[PDB]
């Protein structure tokens, strides 16, 4: 197992998926085409904001 | 590969890979039967001559 952790904007939460381009996955953090495993996304307006 | 997102595109091109493979399989099968009726006539010519 190989974990990850970061905090992004709520508009681009669907930008993370494999094969999607943009600016976050084009400059900061890309996922492979053959990505096995998955993400856990939840709102955190109470804590991080 | 340009418009479709990459994992879905792989689904839509499975039609074209097996669509042309069925076209070659059908074409080869007709030549296998058609070569049998020529060898039935090549052996008739080799018997007549």
């Amino acid at each position: 197992v190989y974990a990850d952790s970061f905090v992004i904007r709520g508009d681009e939460v669907r930008q993370i998926a494999p094969g999607q381009t943009g600016n976050i996955a084009d400059y900061n953090y890309k996922l492979p085409d053959d990505f096995t495993g998955c993400v856990i996304a939840w709102n955190s307006n109470k804590l991080d904001s | 590969f340009s418009r479709l997102d990459p994992p879905e595109a792989e689904v839509q091109i499975d039609r074209l890979i097996t669509g042309r493979l069925q076209s070659l399989q059908t074409y080869v099968t007709q030549q296998l039967i058609r070569a049998a009726e020529i060898r039935a006539s090549a052996n008739l010519a080799a018997t007549k001559m």
